[PDB]
């Protein structure tokens, strides 16, 4: 495929989620909780109350939506999963990533946990169930980077959900196949093929023993199985909409759900009429989170599609309003980017985020300009509007709530614009070469000595990831740890001869022309985008100072002479032939 | 004299077809006298040649380039309505008859929020092959439920996002005539698949409408085409007369006039037919 | 040599199936020599690759045959058409399977020589008719629509070829081995030349002249001889024949008399119509040899139907020139002698019908014949 | 820019990244990608109506979940 570079426009320190959480995980020794972020990033979190700032790490090293984490090993190693199609080995301790696993072919969503067994499983989008053992990982080197690979088969669409007993003998599948497969670990092998759901199944559980399992539907119904009778032995709906979040006790006797229908419920399963309403968020439920220190679990961790991770105690349950109102303990969220304007000029952003806050941005300096605060929107576009055409040479794209911006092969040169109407100080520059020399500036490859392209930097903690058109993530690095040893052999292998013709090679792209036939007003000629009228102008004078005594005109409209020919075919033209300017005199 | 008759076979055979589409040459002469006393050549020339066949079928009862049959009956229903809405500046002729409105719904499978579309047609295109198969399995496989997943992932605007989704198509209004338009042609390259349905002679569209509705459809009009290529062919009609309940085929020249049960047994892809079904025609009834 | 070619592909086609596109790019090389020794041997190799390769390398065999045929060297042309021919004999299954690509040759007729074309046709008809399966039936029925429209369409030059197409398929459908809706189906096909080519007289010298060396040089079924010869006979009769008893009548600007009779009598018609061109009388004698075909094959050589015609005089004029050569005007001369040539095409076709026979009447009547053959040619001179 | 579906020969629907100013020789070019079937064999219809080409999207209101139905030519005569 063709390597693609994109950076994301950030702070050093990002302490908040931008995004929603997916996955909650809970470490009963060191009392810390794990969030596996929609903005790519897993943080650890301190559950003590005495804490003003539970804030403790940021663990950054996917590109996209983290979407499930298992921690294993006495809390010692972190298993994640996530939409970039990789599986990831972490060091939950110091919380960096040690390897990183590519079996997979789209979006991994699911992880399989069996404690005893130290065996997990990671299913996805692709159809595929890998088995992998955390020792086996855990003890990967260098040197030592071979595992033998046992995926489970027989699964026809997308997996969404995965489930293992503490025992490590029973592994079931959910998925939009609206039925259930389940296989034994050990052996690779099929068991039994369990009906009922109308749905995806997004949840499911085990017992102790694995003969019990628990499944959740987006149907909205929450169904009992037998794995003995491989029959479902109990349905319960409890939720109006579908139901993406399970928990269930030590006892296998009470199930907490919750789901689109944002209320939480704690479900009685020997009999279904106890039925006693937690509570109900602000937002759909997207995964849960026990806390197993005390019989009966004294709270729970709540994962919601906005940034904020909620605690709701569990005091009473046992002892329609809702049982809590406000939530215990409140681990604050950052604002997500949801609207992106490209203003004009092609190097200047206008954003608005989930807070309605309105924010001035830079591409070019990879930073944010101003805070404008809770502005129209659509107003700040028409008060900020300009009379000038750049041609497109980036993309932006906002799935983790951040600005990320893209350069692809395609466009990335293709924004020539003259340094004058640039805030640099008129030498003609290319804005995608410039870019690309500021966030390789660090690379001892690109120094002939003079470091980037002179004019401006990128911040050193840029994220600069190089990854294929729509495929994998090849390299990931910050802008300032190019100069290091492991990543510059790792760049020489990643980067494509597109930006090492700009970058090393110091190559200048191409020159791109309108052709445009002068008439008189009652030739061919070809020219640089960036001309001025009054080069046009002046060329039509020796052909019959120049400026006072020459107008021009295009679709009967006069030309501001200090406008360029780019600007005039884009705007004033519309039309889908050459451009046609005249000439009349003054 | 009539040798001349097989070089247009694509727009005789959709001329057969309008000819016995209950009301269009009602609605025709309507617009026709609106036009004459106006004073369009598309109508004038219409009303000669259905006058024209009014003629030879009277006395039939009383003394006995290549192209694309579905693109030029696009173009003549087209140039129709445009004629009609010239004339608004009755007048609903193709929209009555042909034009109905599908509603498209896509449901995102992370968010599992619901986005509509409403779009319009004139015709119903449905696969001939997956990749004995009737025409419930065709329309199954154009307005059931279908997920698209991989390369084709949907971009949700609420989750910001490429997600796995899934799209099914809905009948809202119905038109009196319901244009069945068979893909009986595949890509690997291009081949014609020479293996048609099993076309029933009853349509109930209740399967995939927005509303439960027990309004039934009749096949009243077959138009085939015969060759091993679709670059090149020849095409046949086959009307039904509303004499009443035979089978009309339009061969070039001649015209052959058969039982229902006869012309069924033609249909059946068992036989494996030489002329391949094209365009399936049922009107309300 | 062919046997050690023959040997080799027979017990190592395992090895040299990894490699036919080799192979068939040396066969195609091999086919574009002047030499027939080289061209042979080119022709075998592209036989044994379809014969002991799998079904993709067959379709290239095909594929390589037909750009073969498109190509402009008359040689190449002749000889690729000779293996397509061969490998539907061998192999119909897998030919059946590449009708597609075959029938893709007939969208370049025109760099196609009329020789080519009537081969052309018969190796696209003798795979259709070859096999009675499901999969002939559509290729039988493909065929037939691309002759209806090439007999319809409105170019002279594929009118003609859809006459040579269209008998080329009809010996095929007739040849003897047929039951009564196949010899419908040949009896109608002919019909449709008959109708298409009524109007032009050359477009109508081309079918009499192809259905007759049709039934001359094949065995046709006995009751598709049965129609063929009522209605060939009757139409000609109708057509040329007129009784004796009634004297001619028109305004013809030259006395009109019985010709070149021998020894209540019939007479062919052939001044009048050839004047009221101011049945053409240009294919009198394209359709009496299709005639007398029709006789000879119906009665097993025998003639007793038609032997009047032999002795049945000729409506001409004052043919003798009577020192009026110079005042001839430059339309009557022009006239003069395309009169000339038809009377003598006419004799020349009637030595053609009976040099067969036994008789000894019979004999003195085709000398005399001949006799006068010698005189016209003669006067032809003056 | 805008994503819209294209319902391809066997039914199954396929995705096209789009800008409103494209020419409907790039919407074929595109599908030609995805599918591999030349673009002059290609026939467009949305909403009942033939695309023609050096038109744009913009010509037709086509927008975002605006679905295309892909067919060839039969031709016959
Ligand atoms: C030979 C022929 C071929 N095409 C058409 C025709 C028909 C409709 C529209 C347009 C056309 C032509 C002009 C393209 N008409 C034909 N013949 C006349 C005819 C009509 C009706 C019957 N019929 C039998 C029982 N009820 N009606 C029988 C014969
Ligand atoms: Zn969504």
């Amino acid at each position: 495929r063709k390597v693609q570079v994109s950076y994301v426009i950030r702070d050093e320190v990002e302490k908040y989620n931008r995004n929603g959480v997916n996955a909650l995980q809970l470490d009963p020794a060191l009392n810390r909780l794990f969030t596996a972020g929609r903005d790519s990033i897993i943080r650890i979190w301190s559950v003590n109350q005495h804490k003003q700032d539970p804030y403790i790490a940021s663990m950054e090293h996917h590109t996209d939506w983290v979407n499930d984490i298992v921690l294993c090993c006495n809390g010692k190693t972190l298993i994640s999963a996530s939409s970039d199609t990789t599986v990831k080995v972490w060091n939950a301790h110091k919380g960096f990533c040690m390897s990183t696993l590519r079996t997979h072919k789209d979006y991994v969503k699911a992880l399989a946990y069996a404690k005893d067994k130290e065996l997990v499983a990671s299913a996805g989008l692709d159809r595929q169930i890998f088995l992998w053992d955390v020792n086996t990982l855990t003890a990967l080197t260098a040197s030592n980077n071979t595992v033998t690979t046992s995926s489970l088969s027989g699964n026809k669409d997308s997996i969404y959900s995965l489930a293992m007993n503490q025992l490590g003998t029973i592994i079931v599948s959910g998925s939009t196949e609206k039925v259930l497969r389940v296989w034994d670990p050990r052996t690779c092998a099929k068991l039994m093929k369990l009906k009922g759901h109308t749905d995806n199944v997004k949840a499911l559980l085990l017992n102790r023993d694995g003969t019990q399992c628990l499944s959740g539907s987006s149907d909205g119904t929450i169904r009992l199985w037998s794995l003995g009778q491989q029959r479902c032995i109990a349905t319960y709906r409890v939720h109006d909409e579908g139901v993406w979040a399970l928990q269930v006790n030590d006892a296998f006797t009470h199930v907490y759900s919750g789901g689109r229908d944002r209320k939480i419920y704690c479900t009685d399963l020997r009999n279904p009429d106890i039925r006693v309403l937690i509570c109900e968020e602000k937002a759909p439920v997207l995964k849960m989170e026990l806390d197993r220190s005390a019989d009966p679990p004294p709270a729970i961790w709540v994962a919601t599609t906005k940034s904020t991770v909620n605690k709701w105690t569990l005091k009473g349950i046992h002892n329609i309003t809702p049982l809590c109102t406000q939530p215990d303990q409140v681990i604050k969220g950052g604002a997500s980017i949801i609207q992106c304007h490209i203003l004009n000029d092609k190097r200047h952003i206008l954003t608005k985020d989930t807070n309605n806050n309105v924010a001035y941005w830079d591409v070019l300096k990879a930073c944010k300009v101003e805070d404008l605060g809770k502005v129209d929107f659509e107003d700040e576009i028409k008060k900020r509007f300009k009379m000038v055409y750049v041609p497109n040479w980036f993309s932006v794209d906002l799935k983790t709530g951040m600005l990320t911006i893209t350069l692809d092969e395609s466009d990335c040169f293709a924004a020539w614009v003259s340094a004058k109407d640039a805030g640099f100080s008129d030498p003609k520059l290319n804005l995608g070469g410039l870019l690309l020399q500021a966030l390789l500036e660090y690379w001892p490859r690109t120094h002939v000595v003079q470091k980037g392209n002179g004019y401006f930097q990128v911040p050193p903690h840029t994220p600069v990831i190089f990854g294929e058109a729509g495929g994998r993530t090849l390299f990931r690095l910050l802008c300032r740890d190019s100069g290091g040893e492991t990543e510059s052999m790792l760049l020489n292998e990643t980067v494509p001869q597109w930006v090492i013709d700009i970058t090393v090679d110091k190559n200048m792209p191409k020159f791109n022309k309108i052709p445009f036939y002068l008439q008189p007003h009652a030739d061919r000629l070809s020219a640089s985008d960036m001309l001025q009228v009054r080069k046009v102008m002046e060329h039509v004078y020796e052909k019959i100072l120049a400026e006072e005594k020459i107008e021009l005109l295009c679709q009967d409209q006069v030309l501001d002479p200090n406008m360029d020919l780019r600007t005039v075919k884009h705007f004033i033209w519309k039309s889908g032939g050459d451009l046609t300017l005249h000439y009349r005199q003054k | 004299g009539l040798n001349n008759l097989g070089n247009t076979s694509y727009l005789n055979s959709i001329l057969q077809v309008l000819y016995f589409c209950p009301g269009f040459k009602s609605g025709v002469k309507h617009l026709f006298n609106i036009i004459s006393r106006k004073k369009y050549e598309l109508i004038c020339s219409l009303q000669s040649l259905i006058i024209s066949v009014e003629q030879l079928q009277a006395s039939f009862l009383l003394n006995p380039l290549q192209h694309d049959a579905q693109e030029v009956l696009q173009c003549i229903l087209g140039n129709i309505q445009e004629t009609c809405q010239l004339l608004k500046k009755g007048f609903e002729l193709v929209e009555k008859l042909f034009q109905g409105q599908l509603v498209l719904r896509t449901r995102c499978l992370e968010c599992e929020s619901l986005t509509e579309r409403r779009e319009d047609f004139q015709d119903i295109s449905v696969p001939v092959q997956e990749d004995m198969k009737t025409l419930r399995w065709a329309i199954s496989q154009f307005a059931s439920v279908e997920r698209i997943v991989g390369e084709d992932k949907y971009f949700c605007e609420n989750c910001h996002h490429y997600t796995e989704a899934e799209r099914s198509l809905l009948f809202d209004k119905m038109p009196e005539v319901i244009t069945i338009h068979l893909k009986c042609f595949a890509a690997s390259g291009l081949s014609k698949i020479n293996t048609p349905l099993l076309t029933p002679l009853k349509l109930s569209l209740e399967e995939w409408s927005t509303k439960p509705t027990n309004d039934s459809y009749g096949l009243f009009a077959v138009v085939m085409h015969s060759g091993i290529t679709i670059s090149s062919g020849h095409y046949t009609a086959s009307v039904k007369v509303t004499y009443e309940g035979k089978w009309l085929l339009f061969d070039d020249s001649e015209v052959k006039v058969t039982e229902e049960k006869d012309f069924l047994n033609s249909l059946s892809p068992s036989t494996s037919p030489t002329s391949t079904p094209y365009l399936l025609f049922y009107k309300k009834l | 040599q062919e046997q050690l070619l023959q040997s080799t592909f027979s017990v190592h086609y395992l090895v040299l199936k990894d490699m036919c596109s080799s192979i068939l790019s040396l066969a195609q090389s091999l086919l574009h020599s002047l030499d027939q020794s080289i061209i042979s041997f080119g022709s075998l190799l592209y036989k044994y690759a379809f014969k002991f390769f799998d079904t993709y390398c067959q379709q290239e065999v095909v594929g390589a045959l037909v750009t073969h045929i498109c190509s402009g060297n008359e040689a190449e042309v002749d000889t690729a058409l000779d293996v397509l021919l061969e490998l539907v004999v061998l192999n119909p299954s897998a030919m059946m399977m590449n009708a597609v690509f075959v029938k893709g040759i007939l969208d370049y007729l025109d760099n196609i020589s009329p020789q080519q074309i009537r081969k052309l046709f018969y190796v696209l008809s003798t795979l259709a008719f070859s096999k009675q399966n499901e999969a002939s039936s559509h290729i039988q029925d493909d065929m037939h629509l691309v002759i209806r429209k090439q007999l319809s369409s409105t170019v002279f030059k594929y009118k003609l070829i859809g006459i040579i197409g269209a008998v080329t398929m009809a010996g095929i459908m007739a040849a003897d081995r047929l039951s009564d809706e196949q010899c419908t189906q040949v009896t109608s096909l002919l019909q449709l030349v008959h109708s298409c080519s009524e109007q032009s007289p050359q477009a109508s010298a081309l079918y009499y002249d192809e259905f007759a060396n049709l039934i001359q040089h094949e065995k046709l079924d006995p009751k598709a001889l049965e129609w063929v010869g009522h209605t060939i006979c009757n139409d000609f009769q109708d057509a040329f024949v007129v009784d004796s008893c009634v004297v001619p009548e028109g305004d013809f600007p030259f006395p009109v008399k019985a010709l070149y009779g021998l020894e209540d009598g019939i007479a062919i018609n052939l001044l009048p119509l050839l004047f009221s061109q101011d049945v053409s009388p240009l294919c009198l004698a394209p359709y009496f040899r299709l005639l007398r075909l029709c006789v000879e094959r119906q009665h097993n050589g025998n003639l007793e139907e038609i032997d009047g015609l032999l002795d049945c005089p000729i409506f001409l004029t004052d043919l003798e020139p009577g020192e009026k050569l110079e005042s001839m005007s430059a339309k009557e001369r022009s006239f003069m002698c395309s009169l000339i040539f038809l009377t003598l095409n006419w004799f020349r076709e009637i030595v053609n019908a009976f040099c067969q026979e036994t008789s000894p009447e019979m004999k003195g009547k085709v000398l005399t014949r001949l006799k006068h053959i010698v005189e016209l040619q003669i006067i032809l001179e003056k | 820019s805008m994503q819209i579906f294209v319902k391809t020969l066997t039914g199954k629907t396929i995705t096209l990244e789009v800008e409103p100013s494209d020419t409907i020789e790039n919407v074929k070019a595109k599908i030609q990608d995805k599918e591999g079937i030349p673009p002059d064999q290609q026939r467009l219809i949305f909403a009942g109506k033939q695309l023609e080409d050096g038109r744009t999207l913009s010509d037709y209101n086509i927008q975002k979940e605006s679905t295309l139905h892909l067919v060839l030519r039969l031709r016959g005569g």
